[PDB]
């Protein structure tokens, strides 16, 4: 809880890739706080407008140091705006242009922190980001504990030759291999839900699941469109032991960077000059696993 | 990359006691002008700071004597200062700065900094993709590098960051603990 | 008819050696002496040991050196004060004295490796067990860890026996724990009523990367200074480099414990090249108070608070300087080192102590008596100047006023203090006196010191004064006693006394002569002087970069420390990161703390002289007793009057 | 008599610049110099910053490393030179010399100067 400060921070696109950062702060116990500090860090590969800063600094009530001003666009990822005061009658709001100068993937949330000079503990910190809002990193929590969802949606992508499948499913902790019909797709905001019914166990393991039984699969919301699954349809699924969720007999599975999810064409739909190869190979994959069993 | 020390070959400074050399000797070696001399060999810890060494002596004939403080400064041209807080709450997001310093008198340095990955922390660092920036630090100057993390496990957990400079055999690592607290 | 006399200390220590000083005056041939110690009321004899012989070969001045041991009888009348009867038999004649005893076995000193700790960390501490000469002793000690609300939570009982007076002990601070000022509390088993403590703080923190020093340009504030109060902020990295950043400084007035902040004083300055200045305006200060009269602020103090944030924002730190006194003068004058008794008709020496308002000595500062023109002397490094006035032979109490006469200052800026002195009363109005003097110089061991014995008595009896008896008290025990010879006609004579390390941190010279004057009147005349040796260790100790000299070492690199000190001595070490001291720097163990404890334990209460002879001896910490019935009055109080 | 130290009551120096605190004595027979010591009065009371002996020169407080030098040419000259004065250097400095007499005993003389720093 932000005991002594309300902090509201937004990032919005400009009316290579510049943006508008808006900082809205005010303080609790309605006589204005004295000298206060706004400590701002940038999104990886962003820098403020030298002008907008000089603009902010020159209007009295606020101070931005010469040392911060003489800094280069080359390396200015932190920044401190000093405020002569901040009450709560309203919100004291400011905004400046942040320019991207280094196009790298992912990009890390920025952060804003407020406090008065004479007490650092009593502070408020909000994180900002374009594709996440409120800046929170993709985690996946139930009850008490989280998992880092910031990672690949599932073993990624074109040729998928028989070796490539037969090989990749005998690595470290490949604990299960199922053919699955998808029985219900319980969407939601925070985390998705895919009830897969196990059509057969190709490789069993750390979970004695019987054929006909259903198992829930969780996946982050930001993966929804990339997985793009639909009910009634069959699948192929790798997965590890470190991917489970909750105690026996109620063991939920998680889809992460290490899981293989593959669309399996239906029985009659196999006979098509576009699904010819995949159907044969997925069929070949099964028998090699059943009759032989990873010749490790 | 080219002309930079590999991440695996960088050994991270880790021993950061607030206090040490809590330690006893007797001046046994025979006197020379009433004065005995001991030579103590020590290993200095990893902190980049100034140790204030203090000695008290107790003597049958001469009693109790408190030496004057003698300071030792431990120092490097290039190094990281990982600035962690004392505790962090579980599943709450925090920023932590990893400041980089440069004291070469007339030379800037290309540096590749990096946050390491840990199962106990959620951050852009994952087991198969590194989380490295590449910054330029002007001479007689420092740079903050902000890393955002989310603490998952409880108890005493470890944040660690490394840095290597381009075109020089210079580099540093730091491994500090912080405390993870339940809800 | 011979007078047998005996001098011992006002209070006597248990289990330690003490000296009792035998004399027969106007005696003939060998006069053998037994000396016995019993407990007081209801007797059982604790030291019958020690007899001696008084010979003309030594002009009948001997000593017996005894030790009273601890007994069950000394610990079965607790809460009230212990006592003994000290009994000398000079052949056949007996002289006795009841003498206070103390169980105070010596001192204890507690050392903690840090000044501030966090929950989950261990406290490392040592206890130094010494006696009243600061030598190591093996005794049983009781040790308590005490939490911020006053509760024992760990107890311990150790013996520093075979341990070179060092007791290493530790305590693990639990994870769930009361933040605040914890306490360590040690005392000797035998003397539970004397407790030695140390604080340490338990807090949640991380070490800062830099340090902040906030210093006023003058060590005080003068109310007539138009410029206000100049303060310098110095910020510096703990590895030695300078700091760039921003500082918020803010001032406040303190009156006793009432802290009244001055919000209108708050500034925000840049710290460039590790430095920055800031002034508290005199207008702001006077307008921050409601009493507003500028002289109503004299005696209060000013404090400054600085927060410094680096331009990185990645770390900040706070620092405060306190107790900047508001003064009308840059000086104070003290008469704590001047005896408060004069000898009518003789000179009166004055040891004026001049301090700066924070209490430190003011080197090379002139002082003079009010009414005296010309008559001035400069103060020494220890901030004491000597002056002397001639006193008129009446019993009229002396009222002395001393001023600073420092050029550069106005006259309202000069310091002043007044003191009164009473006349030493002689036996039957005989006007017989003795005056000891010493030269004004900072005295170190190794030096020779000339003690002047000046006589003053009628010519009709002076020819009988063949010798002066003198004694040297140091650290509450008798250190040395001898005779200073004198031949008839001599008024002044000098004892050339050699100052050894045994004289630290200071000492008393008491001296006396005796005769049969006027009638069958037995007369004692005494005087004493308090002399201040320069403080330092008795031996020495130095840690230095043993690896000969220079360079700045790298993290984890090997290096050689060179410890140098007294042969045989046990040396204990600690290395503390200077960051700790940025958070907390209170109660660190210091050699000048040790002496300051030692001088606070003094059984002498007066810088010299007295109302009479029996006053002279007792004020100095001594008992005098004789077969003619001349004696010091009973001392029953274990502590100096106040 | 024993040797005698000469040290100015005060010295003044340019901020950011250099300064010299003179400490000189006329040598005497039977008085070997065996130790030089400079202390700084850290407000309360004093703390050894420099140290010269048979072994060599010794800086015993880190804020002086690099900035501190004590004359060593003319016998009798043990003056102290600080470089790059910081406001924090403002303080009392004590020069203390220790001689040995042929029999063995040591004798000590010291003197205090007040260093000032002018902006
Ligand atoms: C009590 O008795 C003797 C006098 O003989 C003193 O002890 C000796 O003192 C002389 C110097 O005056 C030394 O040469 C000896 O080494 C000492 N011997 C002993 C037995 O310790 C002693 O100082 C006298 N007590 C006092 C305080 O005067
Ligand atoms: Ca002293």
């Amino acid at each position: 809880t932000c005991n002594k400060f309300d902090l509201k921070v937004t990032i919005k696109p400009a009316p290579k890739n510049t943006m508008i950062l808006e900082i809205c702060t005010r303080y609790r116990g309605d006589q204005d706080a004295t000298m206060s500090i706004l400590d701002i860090s940038m999104m990886t590969g962003f820098a403020p407008d030298t002008d907008d800063l000089k603009q902010l600094a020159n209007g009295v009530d606020r101070y931005i140091s010469k040392y911060e001003l003489d800094k280069a666009f080359s390396d200015r990822n932190t920044l401190i705006i000093y405020l002569d005061k901040v009450s709560h009658s309203e919100d004291d709001c400011l905004a400046f242009k942040v320019h991207q100068y280094f196009n790298v993937e992912l990009i890390q949330p920025g952060a804003v922190k407020v406090y008065a000079y004479y007490n650092l503990e009593e502070s408020c910190t909000r994180f900002y980001h374009p594709e996440k809002e409120d800046g929170k990193l993709n985690k996946l929590c139930r009850d008490e504990l989280c998992r880092c969802a910031e990672e690949n949606c599932f073993i990624q992508k074109d040729k998928v030759t028989l070796e490539e499948r037969l090989d990749k499913a005998c690595e470290p902790g490949v604990d299960y291999v199922y053919k699955t019909r998808l029985v219900k797709v319980q969407l939601s905001n925070d985390f998705d839900e895919y009830i897969m019914a196990i059509e057969q166990t190709i490789k069993s393991g750390s979970d004695e699941v019987q054929v006909g039984q259903q198992r829930t699969f969780i996946s982050p919301i930001k993966c929804r469109e990339a997985l793009k699954l639909e009910e009634k349809k069959h699948y192929l699924m790798w997965g590890l032991s470190s991917d489970f969720w909750g105690e026996k007999p109620n063991l939920s599975y998680i889809i992460g960077k290490d899981t293989w999810v593959e669309h399996w064409p239906e029985e009659d739909e196999c006979q098509d000059e576009e699904n010819q190869k995949q159907c044969q190979d997925l069929g070949a994959f099964t028998e090699s696993m059943v009759v032989f069993g990873c010749p490790n | 990359d080219e002309d930079i020390i590999a991440e695996e070959n960088i050994v991270s400074r880790s021993e950061f006691p607030e206090s040490w050399l809590w330690n006893v000797e007797d001046l046994k070696e025979p006197p020379k002008n009433g004065i005995s001399t001991k030579l103590m060999n020590i290993f200095l810890k990893d902190s980049i700071t100034t140790w204030e060494i203090l000695a008290v002596s107790m003597s049958d004939k001469k009693g109790i004597c408190v030496a004057d403080p003698f300071e030792v400064t431990v120092m490097q041209d290039f190094f990281i200062d990982l600035r962690l807080p004392y505790s962090v709450v579980r599943n709450e997001q925090v920023e932590i700065r990893a400041v980089l310093y440069n004291y070469r008198q007339n030379q800037e340095l290309k540096v590749r900094v990096e946050l390491l990955h840990n199962p106990a922390f959620c951050s852009l660092a994952t087991t198969k993709r590194r989380h490295q920036q590449t910054v330029t630090i002007p001479p007689k100057s420092s740079l903050s590098v902000p890393y955002v993390i989310v603490p998952l496990k409880t108890g005493l957990q470890e944040v660690e960051v490394k840095a290597a400079v381009y075109h020089h055999f210079i580099s540093d690592g730091v491994r500090k603990s912080l405390k993870v607290v339940p809800e | 008819s011979p007078m047998y006399s005996i001098i011992t200390p006002n209070i006597l220590r248990l289990e330690s050696e003490e000296t009792m000083v035998l004399e027969a005056h106007d005696a003939q041939g060998d006069v053998p002496v037994t000396v016995t110690v019993h407990d007081f009321p209801g007797k059982k004899l604790v030291l019958s040991s020690e007899k001696t012989v008084l010979t003309p070969a030594t002009n009948h001045m001997g000593n017996v050196t005894f030790t009273i041991p601890a007994n069950r009888e000394f610990k079965s009348e607790k809460g009230r004060n212990k006592f003994v009867t000290v009994q000398a038999t000079f052949g056949t004649q007996v002289v006795e004295k009841v003498v206070l005893v103390s169980l105070q076995s010596g001192y204890l000193f507690i050392q903690t490796d840090k000044t501030i700790y966090t929950p989950g960390s261990t406290v490392l501490y040592r206890i130094f067990t010494v006696n009243h000469k600061l030598l190591p002793v093996g005794r049983t000690v009781m040790v308590n860890i005490e939490n911020p609300e006053g509760i024992p939570v760990k107890q311990d009982s150790l013996s520093s026996q075979n341990q070179l007076g060092v007791l290493p002990l530790s305590w693990d601070i639990p994870e769930l724990v009361n933040m605040g000022q914890w306490k360590i509390r040690a005392y000797y088993e035998n003397s539970p009523q004397q407790v030695f403590s140390t604080e340490f703080e338990v807090k949640e923190y991380v070490l800062p990367s830099f340090e902040v020093i906030v210093e006023p340009t003058e060590k005080f504030y003068y109310i007539y200074n138009e410029k206000g109060l100049e303060v310098t902020i110095t910020a510096r990295f703990l590895y030695g480099k300078k700091v760039e950043g921003t500082a918020f400084v803010i001032f406040g007035i303190q009156d006793g414990e009432q802290r009244i902040s001055l919000p209108e004083s708050l500034k925000r300055i840049p710290i460039e090249d590790g430095s920055g200045e800031v002034v508290l305006s005199r207008k702001v200060l006077l307008d921050g108070v409601q009493n507003l009269r500028a002289e109503d602020l004299v005696g209060k103090s000013l404090y400054v608070s600085a927060t410094v944030i680096l331009h990185s924002g990645s770390d900040m730190v706070q620092a405060e300087r306190s107790g900047i006194p508001i003064v009308t003068s840059p000086y104070q004058i003290h008469f704590t080192k001047t005896p408060k008794y004069f000898k009518p008709g003789m000179p009166f020496d004055l040891m004026v102590f001049v301090t700066n308002p924070d209490g430190s000595p003011a080197y090379r500062v002139p002082v003079a008596v009010q009414g005296e023109d010309t008559v001035q002397s400069l103060t020494q490094g220890d901030g004491v100047a000597k002056l002397s006035i001639n006193t008129h032979p009446s019993q009229k109490p002396l009222s002395i006023t001393v001023r600073t006469k420092k050029q550069e200052l106005s006259e309202a800026e000069q310091a002043t203090r007044t003191m009164q002195a009473l006349p030493y009363s002689t036996v039957g109005n005989s006007n017989n006196y003795l005056h000891l003097s010493v030269l004004r110089t900072e005295l170190r061991p190794g030096e020779t010191l000339n003690v002047n014995f000046l006589l003053r008595m009628d010519r009709a009896h002076e020819a009988k004064i063949r010798y002066y008896t003198y004694l040297i008290m140091n650290k509450g025990r008798l250190l040395k006693a001898g005779r200073q010879v004198r031949e008839p006609g001599q008024d002044l004579v000098v004892l050339p006394l050699s100052i050894t390390t045994d004289f630290i941190p200071s000492f008393r010279l008491v001296a006396y002569y005796t005769l049969i004057g006027a009638s069958g009147q037995r007369e004692v005349v005494a005087d004493s002087v308090w002399v201040d040796v320069k403080d330092s260790c008795v031996g020495s100790l130095v840690v230095k970069s043993g690896q000969s000299e220079d360079r700045q070492p790298v993290p984890g690199q090997q290096m050689t420390l060179k410890i140098e000190g007294d042969h045989g001595a046990r040396v204990v070490l600690v290395a503390v990161d200077k960051g700790v001291f940025v958070l907390n720097k209170k109660n660190k163990l210091t050699q000048s703390k040790i002496w300051d404890v030692v001088e606070k334990a003094d059984i002498g209460c007066t810088p010299g002289s007295g109302k009479d002879y029996a006053g002279v001896f007792s004020d100095a910490g001594l008992t005098f007793t004789s077969s003619s019935g001349q004696q010091t009055a009973q001392r029953a109080e274990l502590q100096c009057p106040q | 008599g024993r040797p005698i130290l000469e040290v100015p009551e005060s010295v003044t120096g340019p901020w950011k610049g250099d300064v010299n605190l003179p400490c000189t004595y006329d040598p005497l027979q039977g008085y070997t110099q065996v130790l030089v010591k400079w202390l700084v009065q850290r407000g309360s009371d004093p703390v050894t910053i420099f140290l010269r002996d048979s072994s060599g020169d010794h800086i015993q407080q880190a804020k002086y490393q690099g900035r501190l030098h004590v004359s060593h040419k003319v016998p009798g000259d043990v003056s102290l030179q600080l470089s790059t004065l910081e406001m924090d250097d403002r303080s009392h400095y004590t020069c203390e010399v220790t001689w040995q007499t042929p029999d063995g005993n040591q004798v000590v003389r010291d003197k205090i100067t007040e260093l000032r720093v002018q902006k």
